[PDB]
């Protein structure tokens, strides 16, 4: 996007920028909960073969 | 399956014996009269068709039952799969002990401790309360050294803490991915209902304890004891399989308690004077001089290994503060003084531990680094740690460098619409021109917070 | 019943030293085959193995 | 939500005779006589047969009529204390034996229960 | 002013700048409204139960002339009232009644009516009604059902573009989802061709379809296809030229226009060839006969001499039949553009891949492509090709998805009919190719204006339709033999179907559950929560990345920062604060309509596409008084983006700020000075709470607490009440006014306080009144306070003095200490409630009663036993104890005089009866409250009962005789009042009545007409009150009925207090998620200069890298608050003037900002300012909106004020050393709450016990206890070790190998220690399992 979040939480966050920053957040909670089961099917795989 | 009153219907697993079984009969019946070709052919292929559902069901037919579209699992569906025998009967066996409980910390324990509490450490260790109470002759029988284990007199927890004395106990944290997720420990009886974890080894756990729990199993035989003192204690695994570098390092509160401990403003109190070296503890207490003084001269004898069999002593002037010679007071002999002095980062701690490990055995380390744990929950929470929204400074040229920024974007969008621009660039350098200001901002805001 | 699922004499015994008829019983005859009841007195966990 | 619906197995007053016997010491022999002694158990509560009968089904002419006694005097002190009785009444010679000498009138309730019981019927 | 009663008692201050134009909504609306028009009579068929009874109205028998309507429908009242179906243990519904009319008419006569049997009713099955919460009481629980939040039926033109294919390719397809029916695809192929897939089956030659519809080959190339021109005439080859249809293809050579050329031949073709070529006239144009095959044919054309076979349709044109074609007769011959450069075709590469041409050859493949065999015979066919979706039978599809289609097609007509023409599927695919070529843009499947939500009401409808059309059928049926017959129509309706059916519905349904009842704020959220998983939509939590995903248009219509931290992160969704549903099914949200400049007052809901087009402004952006922007340049949304634009293209602009959070998250202070992931998580662990003892409002909040304790129904809210007249901790009476209540009532409303009722989540609830004694109460204002509440202000936890400082490490990354004072003071302490219930189980062997004579106990358990079997109220029961004494009877015995002997002499046992009572788990410590016992009809068995029986007799009575006196001593005053001046005495009508004398010598004219009417009066109430009271009996004692062979239940309620310990999860409402370590003392624990010590200490490691910067400005707002309470209380009781405390509240409350108007004495008559201060002087309560908080300027304003320091740290001591600390840290006051995970529950501790039937291995659960999971990753960590022997002793003598196991224990016993390998019976149960099949396996030696 091209216009930034300029506001620091000390000072607050305004509507348009909290919500944009709610689908980075979402998007990295749904990447830390949907990568385990990779790491865990790899370590399966790493200690099957070995 | 009895479900609920007289269900006796055994369903998934018998409903296509039966059927296979019909129609076996019904088969026959009809084989008997010699039946037409037609029908008895339909007749075969049916049971056929039975057959193979009852045998692997899921490839052809998808056979359902009767009740709801669940399909019933077959002989081979009980085998194969996530819910198949080959997952609890390869490594999939539950255990009688499995501890459950809740986990805790605990700064007044050692790293080879755990905190068990009494209730726990009662029904596990039932058959050695028992085997103790028949070798004592407190009970005469097996019923009753039931009877007083169920009553819980007060000669039971005597016997108990007598028996769990030297008897290891190896916890684990349920989500593990490596060797040091499962580590052994002595059991100490503590009250409540939550297990007491050593700090340190949290690092090995991955824990926060923000509500997770925390498994423990009891060895029984003579092997699995020595199995869990010579191969599973956390004084055996200090350093990480997987990198060779201490692990048992301490958390945030103990380093930034030893970063705050051995610092100097400009001249603050006892700034100045020459005076002994661990004698220095005393103008701490005595409020006579602050832990953070500058150009203080100590008295420091170092112990080098440098000859070949046996250390040697060294006595010296050095030039340092109140709380790197407190710090020294607990070092032990063998490490160089040279190693307090570089402000006690976390990277210098786990430089110090490996030194210290390499040079001196594992014993010592161990001990030291139980000393450093002590030391830091001790200075962290007595000297300067703390928190407040006056710490956070704002830099004044931010507003200045967002103005500056906003200009420049508006530049960039008029010659745009002018049509000198075209829409890639028009995008290219306004993110640059952003970045450029995201940048100079942080700076700004260093400049004024470091070292300001 | 007779000759079906769970049966008698069939897919393993019954009661351990109890045939299902009433007679042969409390452990006095170990391997022997009643005629009113061919049910064997051995013990009821080899159910799992027949 | 598999085969076996949960499956769980319940103890009973026969199995839990039988863990007494792992845990008390008695020989191989003594062992043997025991497990044929709770297998007489019923629901009730008593031995079923006799005491000679167990002597007889054991089919060895060697082994005493007392050696049984000497197992069964035993047996009858485990869990519910005068389990195994032999004809409801030595039920209450054992469970009385149990509890200590200082009730009030235990003297008399033994004389009652040794010999006075078809008395006390009426 | 306020102008209020129950807001005057405590006023809290707010911060908001912006002034509020939208009031709050009943925050209730989606599930009360939604299923209101369901159940209410509708004039018109349009929704609800008429558009049910409607749609299978039409029922006539196979040539039979027989007919079944019905006039209206009507629901009667139910049975018992709300809470006598929670008490019993029933359902609460409605019996539905429903008028009909068999009219039959006379065979061989044309529409000849002989007679009606239109007159009887017939009952159709119990509908559940809807309590006023919006909760069910379903089997005597509370149970909530979530909407679901599905595509909305229509056509979608989906991109499918990335690894699809792993060749860069973009197959557009098009897909239709019709509401019921069968689905209808049109996937693409790399190869250039149009796939049809009907139901995800099996592939189609793609021309089925046009095939099957009557459309010949010709009728499809002059439809899809257009012949621009062709002409021959002496071998001339001259054709038209069209610049607008063809443009821009490369010429070889020979391009001439009528004598002077235009495009030059050989060279590239330009723009201003083609304007110059279109400028001037353009007439038939020679070519070459090299692009005679390059075109193909249309039409076929034959010979008009000879009728042969020759020039097929869709073939390429080849050389040798050219020269025949030129002498058959046909001088125009249809071609195609093929211009492949912006035209695809598509089409004709496809026609020749179908094996059949014939309508037959092609209405057979779709009949073989549904069933494998039984070919059709020439009826089968058309039939399932006609019934699949054009019958309108299972092809009525939500026309509201008509409108839906009609609107992708750029349709103006929207209404329309179910069932769909060939004309739509034409417009499908030619959509679809216009896409494929280049038109517009494909569809979003994450929009909101795509997708729709299904409430109660349409379920309902959905499963009221399909357990009504099993009837139809039935009736149908029923009605074909033995026409006739002049039966009534009972024996043809039958409502077991849908009695089942909306049972099946109601009861045990996926998106149907239970309600959490602590918190209630909970049960608000759950009330507004919004799921995917279910029928339709989605099917499991993985179905993909960017459906569970936040979308831009979520700015007004749901909650992003609200949703579960589970693995179905995305799914679930909450509504906001102003969201409403379209009349189709849409979200909607509300704007402020803004004309030239100005804002008016009026609000417009728009959809997600109507937001789409029209320019909104924000909420936080400056406002002049006269509604003009102060700012030209203002920062609003026009299409998806948020950029900056004049104050002339704004149309909308925002209602507030809480409009795009929930109710969920908006209470949470400060939200934008916390972290997004933060905040989210904060959110859902705010509903994870449990009230306790003593509730504590917050000294800081939002101010929608109020509207959330309001609408969560938990408390007890006024309606139509006066002065009230008595209270008590149970009852309530409140005396209407005059001008209020309507004539013929005695004008009294009472109410009746819930105490101590177990709750779904093992928990308690309990109200208690807040006015003592002749207070009035105006509508809408509270009258008690439910759990967790205060004042009417929803307050969850307790404020505790907090700080951020380490303590010895006692206070690790996620632990918090606690101090003494909390124990002391029974902070957090929560009370939970269970049940123990006991059937009798009546089996062959006799009946089973309770007598509390159970052999085998002494007296000491007995002693708490009544003399019916249950234990009284009030009694302690700590571990295994008998509360309820059942017995079984056992089979008859012989005469057995060996038996005989104990049968005698020790009584009436005789082995008779078991000791099968209640015996509760194990230990346990806890009260008795109250119990319940149910008994069917036909028993007299009890013994006890009618004590709980007269209570609630008495109970009722007294409720229903309040009013009797209320009207008796109305009539009495009415009496004395009638009987004034006609010569009666004061002492007479004072010592008795008599009847007023019977009107003996009053006035002899009117007075004995008066006399006899009111003693008409008083026989009329008489009669009432005595036929309320036989009715009201007769209800309490009826009866309820339980199951077959269960002859009578009993059961018991227990209560349990627990407080806190080391171990509990208590967090604050900005994501702490801490535990408890270790209790400190009082001394020990630090304080100030003046004494007092904190309650809280934690991390202050946290803040750094959680940024919660919102919980430190709490924190301040707090201590300021204490600071502003501490100086209240102290003017308190140093006893000053009434001036003195009014002055310095109304300086407390009029400084800060130009947020509102507020001043004493204008209201307040000198006494209510004296409550008002004794109420606040614990704390001063503080509102703050969600993005309009409160500054930090105004923080040190009021610090400054209550005589605090301006940053907020203070020199604070040792309470181990007595030394001052240096670098000062903050103090302060925060909201904590307490969580529901104690280790009350979470330890668990096992030895031995028993094990499964199979594979002899322990169970997982608590309950019977049983081991843990031991996955793979423990002994894979094992393996690292080398321990061989502590694997082995763990994997053989701890579960398997039963004999091992027992030898283990033996050697324990003895000290032995020794074990042995055995065998796992697992793998003998596999071996078992493994031979059954035709797999030889044997252990060989």
């Amino acid at each position: 996007i091209e216009t930034p979040i300029t506001a620091n939480f000390r000072e607050g966050l305004n509507v348009l920028q909290y919500f944009i920053s709610t689908h980075g957040a979402r998007k990295g909670l749904a990447d830390t909960a949907l990568k385990t089961a990779n790491s865990g099917y790899l370590t399966r795989r790493l200690v099957d073969v070995a | 399956v009895p479900l609920d009153g007289g269900r006796f219907a055994t369903s998934d697993l018998n409903d296509l014996y039966r059927r296979v079984i019909n129609r076996n009969n019904r088969l026959k019946r009809l084989l008997d009269l010699a039946a037409p070709d037609i029908i008895v052919r339909n007749e075969k292929r049916m049971l056929q068709e039975a057959v193979d559902a009852l045998l692997d069901n899921g490839r052809r037919g998808r056979a359902i039952t009767g009740s709801n579209k669940r399909p019933l699992k077959s002989l081979a569906d009980m085998i194969k799969g996530k819910q198949g025998r080959f997952r609890q009967n390869l490594l999939g066996k539950r255990v009688d002990y499995s501890g459950r409980s809740v986990i805790t910390v605990g700064p007044y324990l050692r790293l080879h401790q755990c905190g068990l509490p009494k209730k726990m450490a009662l029904e596990l260790f039932k058959p050695f309360i028992y085997g103790k109470l028949e070798l004592r002759g407190l009970a005469t029988t097996i019923k009753a050294a039931k009877k007083m284990v169920e009553r819980e007199e007060a000669v039971v927890w005597d016997i108990l803490d007598e028996v769990i004395r030297e008897h290891p106990v190896l916890l684990n944290r349920a989500p593990t991915l490596h060797r040091l997720g499962i580590q052994a420990f002595e059991p100490v009886l503590i009250e409540g209902k939550a297990i007491q974890l050593h700090p340190l080894v949290c690092a090995a756990y991955n824990a926060d304890f923000d509500g997770d729990q925390m498994a423990v199993h009891v060895p029984l035989t003579l092997e699995a004891q020595l199995e869990a003192r010579a191969l599973m204690m956390s004084t055996n695994n200090i350093l990480s399989p997987a990198n060779g570098e201490p692990i048992i390092v301490p958390s945030q509160d103990v380093v930034l308690g030893l970063y705050y401990m051995t610092r100097d403003c400009v001249n603050a109190k006892g700034e100045g004077m020459v005076l002994t070296g661990p004698k220095e503890a005393e103008r701490l207490y005595r409020s006579g001089l602050a832990s953070l003084h500058a150009r203080v001269k100590v008295r420091i004898t170092e112990y080098e290994k440098d000859a070949n069999g046996e250390l040697v002593a060294k006595t010296s002037l050095k030039d340092t503060t109140v709380g790197r010679a407190i710090l020294w007071m607990i070092v032990p002999k063998g490490l160089p003084y040279s190693i307090v002095n570089q402000a006690l980062g976390k990277k210098a701690i786990s430089k110090m531990l490996n030194t210290c490990y390499r040079i001196l055995g594992l014993k010592p380390t161990v001990i030291f680094a139980d000393q450093i744990m002590y030391t830091g929950f001790a200075y962290a929470a007595r000297s300067g740690a703390s928190v407040g929204i006056d710490d956070m400074v704002i830099p004044e040229k931010k507003h200045e460098i967002i103005s500056e920024a906003e200009a420049e974007v508006a530049e960039i969008q008029e010659q745009f619409q002018s049509g000198l621009v075209t829409a890639g660039e028009r995008y290219n350098k306004v993110i640059d021109i952003w970045a450029a200001a995201n940048d100079r901002v942080s700076k700004a805001m260093m400049d004024n917070l470091q070292t300001e | 019943e007779r000759d079906g699922l769970f049966c008698a004499r069939i897919f393993g015994p019954v009661k351990d030293y109890e045939c299902l008829c009433g007679k042969y019983k409390r452990l006095k005859h170990r391997g022997v085959i009643c005629e009113k009841c061919g049910v064997e007195v051995t013990q009821t966990k080899v159910r799992r193995e027949r | 939500e598999l085969p076996v619906y949960q499956g769980e197995t319940t103890q009973t007053l026969q199995d839990y005779l039988m863990w007494q016997v792992e845990l008390t010491p008695f020989t191989d022999t003594d062992r043997a006589i025991a497990t044929s002694i709770v297998d007489a158990v019923d629901d009730t509560g008593y031995l079923t047969i006799q005491i000679e009968d167990i002597v007889d089904s054991i089919g060895d002419d060697e082994i005493g009529l007392e050696e049984v006694e000497a197992v069964l005097k035993r047996i009858q002190r485990f869990d519910p204390v005068g389990v195994a009785a032999k004809d409801l009444r030595d039920c209450l010679l054992i469970q009385l034996s149990q509890f200590a000498k200082e009730t009030p009138w235990l003297e008399e309730a033994r004389l009652i229960i040794s010999d006075h019981l078809d008395l006390l019927a009426n | 002013m306020v102008y209020s009663y129950t807001e005057k008692k405590r006023i809290r201050k707010d911060f908001g700048k912006r002034p509020q134009v939208l009031d709050v909504p009943y925050l209730l609306s989606i599930q009360l409204d939604s299923f209101q028009k369901f159940i209410e009579q509708d004039p018109e068929g349009q929704y609800g139960l008429e558009a049910a009874f409607r749609s299978v109205f039409p029922i006539q028998s196979y040539s039979g002339n027989s007919e079944l309507q019905y006039v209206s429908y009507r629901l009667g009242e139910p049975v018992f009232d709300v809470q006598e179906c929670q008490i019993r243990g029933v359902t609460y519904s409605a019996p539905l009644r429903v008028k009909l009319r068999l009219v039959i008419y006379e065979r061989e006569a044309p529409e000849g009516t002989v007679k009606d049997i239109k007159e009887q009713e017939v009952y159709m099955g119990e509908i559940p009604l809807m309590t006023d919460n919006g909760t069910f009481v379903i089997n005597g629980t509370e149970r909530v059902i979530v909407s679901q939040l599905h595509r909305s039926p229509g056509v979608f033109f989906d991109s499918d573009k990335g690894k699809t294919h792993s060749s860069g390719k973009v197959l557009y397809n098009a897909r239709i989802i019709p509401y019921r029916g069968s689905w209808l695809d049109f996937e693409f192929d790399p190869k250039d061709n149009l796939f049809v897939r009907i139901d995800r089956r099996r592939k189609l030659p793609a021309t089925i379809i046009l095939r099957a519809l009557n459309y010949t080959t010709e009728q499809i190339l002059d439809l899809f296809f257009e012949k621009v021109i062709f002409e021959i005439r002496d071998n001339k080859l001259q054709m038209e030229l069209v610049p607008e249809r063809l443009r821009g293809e490369t010429a070889s050579f020979d391009i001439e226009a009528n004598g002077k050329v235009y495009v030059e031949k050989g060279r590239r073709i330009t723009a201003r060839h083609i304007r110059q070529l279109e400028k001037d006239d353009v007439k038939l144009i020679e070519v070459p006969v090299e692009y005679i095959a390059g075109k193909v044919v249309a039409k076929d054309y034959i010979d008009e001499s000879t009728g042969e076979l020759i020039c097929a349709a869709n073939m390429e044109l080849s050389l040798d039949l050219l020269a025949k074609l030129s002498q058959s007769g046909h001088k125009r011959i249809e071609t195609l553009f093929t211009n492949d450069l912006d035209h695809g075709p598509y089409i004709s590469e496809t026609l020749r891949v179908d094996p059949t041409n014939d309508r037959l050859s092609a209405l057979v493949e779709i009949y073989r492509m549904m069933r494998p065999g039984e070919p059709p015979t020439r009826e089968a066919a058309e039939s399932l090709f006609e019934n699949l979706f054009f019958s309108e039978d299972r092809y009525d599809l939500s026309a509201v998805g008509r409108m839906k289609f009609n609107r992708s097609l750029l349709r103006e007509e929207i209404e329309g009919s179910g069932i769909l023409s060939k004309d739509d599927i034409i417009d499908v695919m030619k959509k679809l190719i216009d896409i494929r070529n280049g038109k517009g843009e494909v569809d979003d499947i994450d929009h909101l204006g795509n997708r729709r939500i299904r409430s109660v009401g349409e379920m309902a409808e959905n499963q009221f339709r399909v357990g009504l059309v099993r009837v139809e059928r039935a009736v149908k049926e029923r009605l074909s033999l033995g026409d006739l017959d002049t039966l009534m129509p009972q024996d043809m309706i039958n409502a077991k179907p849908i009695s089942a059916a909306v049972k099946e519905f109601f009861g045990s349904s996926q998106l149907s559950q239970f309600m959490d009842q602590n918190n209630p704020l909970s049960e608000i959220t759950h009330k507004r929560r919004i799921s995917a998983l279910g029928p339709g939509g989605l099917t499991r939590e993985r179905a993909g990345f960017e459906v569970r995903d936040v979308h831009p248009t979520h700015y007004g219509r749901v909650c992003p920062i609200e949703t579960p931290e589970g693995p179905n992160i995305g799914l679930i969704n909450s509504l906001s604060v102003y969201a409403q549903t379209n009349e189709y099914g849409f979200l909607e949200t509300p704007y402020r309509k803004v004309t030239d400049g100005v804002v008016t007052d009026e609000i417009h809901y728009l959809s997600a596409i109507e937001e789409g087009n029209y320019v909104i402004a924000q909420a936080n952006s400056n406002l002049d008084e006269e509604g003009h922007f102060v700012e030209d340049l203002v920062t609003c949304r026009s299409k998806g983006e948020s950029s900056l634009f004049s104050r002339d293209q704004v149309d909308y602009m925002d209602v507030s700020t809480q409009q795009v959070v929930s109710v969920g998250a908006s209470l949470i202070p400060f939200l934008e000075h916390d972290d997004a992931n933060r905040a989210l998580m904060g959110a859902n662990m705010q509903r994870q709470a449990v009230p306790t003892l003593r509730a504590d409002k917050p000294l800081v909040g939002t101010g929608m607490e109020r509207a959330v304790a309001v609408d969560s129904g938990v408390t007890a809210v006024a309606k139509r009440g006066g002065v009230v007249q008595y209270v008590d901790a149970s009852r309530i009476v409140i005396k209407v006014n005059e001008d209020e209540m309507y004539p013929g009532e005695a004008g009294i409303d009472i109410y009746n306080l819930t105490k101590y009722t177990r709750s779904n989540q093992n928990t308690c609830i309990n109200q208690m009144p807040c006015v003592s004694l002749g207070e009035p109460v105006e509508r809408g204002d509270v009258l008690a306070d439910g759990p967790s509440t205060d004042l009417g202000e929803l307050a969850l936890g307790q404020n505790m003095r907090v700080a951020f400082m380490p303590w010895n490490g006692y206070n690790f990354e996620d632990s918090i200490l606690v101090s003494e004072r909390v124990v002391q003071e029974d902070r957090f302490t929560t009370i939970h409630i269970q049940e123990l219930a006991c059937v009798s189980r009546d089996t062959k062997l006799g009946p089973e009663e309770i007598t509390a004579d159970i052999p085998n106990v002494g007296e000491a358990a007995l002693s708490k036993l009544d003399e019916s079997g249950i234990v009284y109220i009030g009694a302690e029961v700590t571990g295994g104890d008998i509360l309820v004494g059942k017995v079984t009877p056992k089979g008859e015995t012989q005469l057995t005089p060996e038996e005989k002997l104990l049968r005698a002499i020790f009584g009436e046992k005789a082995s008779d009866v078991k000791d099968s009572s209640l015996r509760v788990p194990n230990g346990v410590s806890g009260t008795v409250i109250d119990v319940q016992v149910f008994t069917r009809d036909g028993v007299e068995k009890d013994k006890r009962a009618l004590e709980i029986e007269e209570m609630q007799l008495k109970q009722a009575k007294k409720d229903l005789s309040e009013e009797l006196q209320i009207l008796e001593a109305g009539l009495f005053s009415r009496i004395r009042a009638v009987l004034v001046a006609g010569g009666v005495e004061a002492e007479k009508l004072d010592k008795l009545p008599r009847d007023r004398w019977l009107e003996l010598g009053l006035t002899d004219e009117e007075k004995q007409n008066q006399l006899e009417q009111l003693a008409e009066q008083y026989d009329e109430l008489k009669h009432e009150f005595e036929k309320k009271l036989e009715a009201k009996r007769r209800k309490i004692t009826q009866g309820d009925d339980l199951a077959p062979g269960v002859l009578k239940i009993v059961k018991v309620y227990l209560a349990v207090k627990r407080r806190i310990q080391p171990g509990d999860k208590m967090a604050g409402r900005h994501g702490n998620k801490g535990v408890i370590s270790k209790i400190n003392p009082i001394e020990d624990m630090p304080y100030d200069e003046n004494g007092t010590p904190v309650d809280i200490v934690l991390n202050p490691l946290g803040v750094p890298s959680r940024m919660n910067i919102g919980q430190i400005l709490e924190t301040h707002l707090g201590m300021a608050a204490k600071g502003i309470g501490d100086k209240i209380n102290a003017m308190l009781k140093q006893q000053q003037e009434v001036a003195k405390l009014r002055e310095f509240i109304q300086r407390a409350y009029d400084l800060g900002a130009d947020v509102r108007q507020k001043v004493d004495l204008s209201t307040f008559s000198d006494e209510e300012v004296m409550r008002l201060a004794e109420n606040l002087r614990k704390g001063m309560p503080i509102a703050t909106p969600v993005f309009d908080g409160a500054k930090e300027a105004e923080i040190k304003e009021l610090l400054k004020l209550g005589d605090l320091p301006t940053s907020g740290q203070i020199r604070l001591y040792d309470g181990r050393t007595g030394e001052q600390f240096e670098r000062p840290v903050t103090v302060g006051y925060m909201y904590m709450l307490k969580l529901n995970h104690l280790v009350d529950d979470k330890m668990h501790a096992r030895s031995t016990g028993s094990y499964s039937l199979v594979t002899q291995q322990p169970l997982g659960g608590k309950a019977q206890f049983g081991g843990q999971r031991f996955g793979e990753m423990e002994v894979w960590a094992l393996e690292a070790y080398g321990a061989a022997y502590t694997l082995q002793e763990m994997l053989t003598v701890k579960s398997d190998d039963v004999n091992g196991r027992t030898k283990m224990y033996k050697n324990i016993v003895d000290g032995n220690h020794q074990m042995e390998p055995g065998m796992p019976e697992s793998f003998n149960v596999l071996l078992k399992e493994i031979r059954s099949l035709g797999i030889n396996i044997e252990l060989e030696d």
